[PDB]
């Protein structure tokens, strides 16, 4: 029925800020209780602010003041505009509707660290081997790595190949960077046989690349 | 005073049982919260209502058992396929608090990892580092090792793992740990070994590779 | 009420003729207005002062005649060099209504195109696109019909044409058609065609390639 | 005699801003009736606001409030300030000094899309071939696709060579961003004898890049 998309978030330093819009793909967003919920990675839950059908506002506990709600509802948009972020939110941000308990909430980011790299990927083929090949299959997989801006995806075949592909959590060095490798398993008849090309695509920039994986030479 | 909701996490199970998990409320409340489900890098979607009364769209496999405090849910005859965390809240009052999360695990019995190792790729070791990646598929016990040997000789704090969610189909896990040098560094050794450790395997697994050689 | 002025647009001509614009107004105006050239893809240039009283810095070819309302513009003795529209303003009032202007084109004869098919360049195909480019060069009937065919299949819905202004010495025009596949579709197929119709042709011509085949 | 020149044009989102500097390349902006004029592309002229020798503003009919005109005389500039641009003027700017009718005005340009691409080129170098040989000559060319910021220039020779080089009108992609190739004719004779480089300039974005066009392997 109702299918909630959000958009606007990205990375900003403190004292920034930033509009984020609960896009109603659904209905009627005029006469809903509506409400922002935040989560820090690896953290519960938490609650932001909320509106009521008839205009109320109601903020959290830090972060009251500074941190602003309102809606539109004939474009059906909540409006979010956020000011002065204490850089500690950098957090994973919900919009819900509200219907007596709640459900029906989409999913969006955001991040607020105090630097900006911003800068994509360094992609690398791991190529099936030997090493990697026991018996009917055989892995190889893509290395995507030194990258600021953490929402980065990798799929295998502009999404064809569903079957073992597995991309493994970022891991963030000690250079400040994230880094993540995405492999996937084939049968060992097959090593270059069909197509194997990693898409690449860094959202927060605009990095598209597209990487064949061949066996070593 | 605000109410401090508590839940014993960390559960492990196997499938088609019964498991039970409460929720504790630190002050007196009534009977009107909710559990959710967070399946890992999702939305939450709610399954028990303001009580008990279990929201719709949702299996029969959900007993919310509620009261004045100390609620509880249940979920009997379990199936692969509720990997996340599950949290309590308090609708009703504006600022509401939320729970602590329980993850739980689902057993499986003893399945070794498929082991591999890449070497860097030239590309990589033009600009001038090298990222020794191995690879461990499909596996029940994470508790796995992975051991760096270059030259024979164990390395330690080079290297970075990460671990998948566990499989919503085979119950398995999957591993990969990357090990990073220099260029300079990288030219100055030959063997590069990966050691795997596992329940499964009854000695350890070796995969390695010779520094240049097709 | 403000004027609406109107113009009956689309003019056709050849050298050395004449040709008259008139411009309408919806509204009982005196006699103070202007005309004005605008090539495209440039600024205006006013011809007509506030009446006829033709602004200096321009040939003898204009005449512009004015009334009470009513007013019209006449070239006499073209020249290929005019490419651009007109239009009608209305000065001394503030807020002033602008016209709809006219485009005028040039009669030629007969000039079939010369044609041209490039294949995608090695670099794009890198990418993971393949543009392929068809030229048609100078030519007067503008209604030329480019069909694209890959392997003998006529290709529909994965190009863009465009076209150039009528030429100011030859008065021709060029045109473009960019057919645009993957990579991956492009190396599915051989024979690149690209078949042009045009009146100058007394049967169509067809340019083409051999994906892969210096 | 008179040149008036204009500096300021870009892209920006609704709620923004930009100020236009009509520079009076030229004299005595002190004392002459100044306007700014308007056109849509594809559609016919429209007027925006006026100054006059001794200040007064009469703005627009739809950009009534929301704008602001102003000169400056010893500078010899004309300023336009706006804010809070409906995106629905997307439009080609023109200043013009009214001497009792118009003339002398020169052109600038803007855009007010509701994202921000800003890329730059893609560019390929199209082979003279003899599939575009004929006779006594042969074409070649340059394609420069996938930007946004619609005002690019590609030259050949940078300059050199204005015979046969006719650029044609950019093409708008369903993936929303701009394309468009520019072909020279050369004598046969001279398919790779001499000097074809075509010079590809991103204004709004810092591109610059020359690309050579020699026959196909």
């Amino acid at each position: 029925e109702v299918q909630l998309v959000e958009s606007g978030g990205g990375l900003i330093q403190p004292g920034g800020s930033l509009r984020l819009s609960c896009a109603a793909s659904g209905f009627t967003v005029s006469s809903n209780y509506m409400s922002w919920v935040r989560q820090a990675p690896g953290k519960g839950l938490e609650w932001v602010s909320v509106i009521y059908p008839g205009g109320s506002t109601f903020y959290a506990d830090s972060v009251k003041g500074r941190f602003t709600i309102s809606r539109d509802n004939s474009k059906n948009t909540l409006y979010l505009q956020m000011n002065s972020l204490r850089a500690e939110d950098t957090a994973v941000y919900y919009c819900a509707r509200e219907t007596l308990a709640f459900d029906y909430w989409g999913q969006g980011t955001l991040v607020t660290v105090s630097s900006a790299s911003t800068k994509g990927p360094s992609v690398f083929p791991l190529a099936p081997s030997s090493k990697s090949t026991s018996g009917g299959t055989a892995a190889l997989g893509c290395l995507v790595k030194d990258y600021f801006p953490e929402p980065v995806t990798v799929s295998w075949n502009s999404g064809a190949l569903t079957s073992g592909v597995h991309t493994f959590p970022a891991v963030l060095q000690s250079s400040g960077l994230y880094s993540l490798s995405s492999v996937v398993t084939v049968p060992s008849s097959s090593l270059g046989t069909q197509t194997y090309i990693c898409n690449v695509n860094h959202k927060p920039s605009n990095t598209k690349v597209d990487k064949k994986v061949e066996p070593k030479s | 005073d605000i109410q401090l909701t508590q839940s014993p996490s960390f559960l492990s199970a196997s499938v088609g049982d019964r498991v039970t998990i409460t929720c504790r409320a630190s002050q007196g409340i009534s009977s009107y919260l909710a559990w959710y489900q967070q399946k890992p890098g999702k939305a939450p979607k709610l399954l028990i209502y303001a009580a008990s009364t279990l929201q719709s769209g949702v299996p029969s496999r959900f007993s919310g058992s509620g009261s004045g405090t100390e609620f509880t849910l249940t979920i009997s005859s379990l199936q692969p396929e509720d990997f996340a965390t599950y949290y309590c809240q308090q609708l009703n009052s504006y600022p509401p608090a939320f729970g602590g999360g329980t993850k739980v695990e689902i057993k499986r019995t003893v399945a070794a990892p498929s082991v591999f190792i890449f070497p860097p790729s030239d590309e990589q070791l033009k600009s001038g580092t090298a990222s020794v990646v191995c690879l461990l598929n499909n596996f029940y016990p994470r508790e796995a090792k992975v051991q760096w040997k270059v030259d024979n000789a164990l390395q330690s704090g080079n290297s970075q793992e990460s671990v998948t969610e566990q499989d919503s189909k085979d119950s398995t896990y999957s591993l990969s740990s990357t090990l990073t040098l220099s260029k300079a560094d990288y030219e100055k050794h030959k063997v590069y070994a990966c050691e795997v450790t596992h329940q499964g395997l009854s000695s350890p697994v070796t995969k390695s590779f010779n520094r240049g050689e097709c």
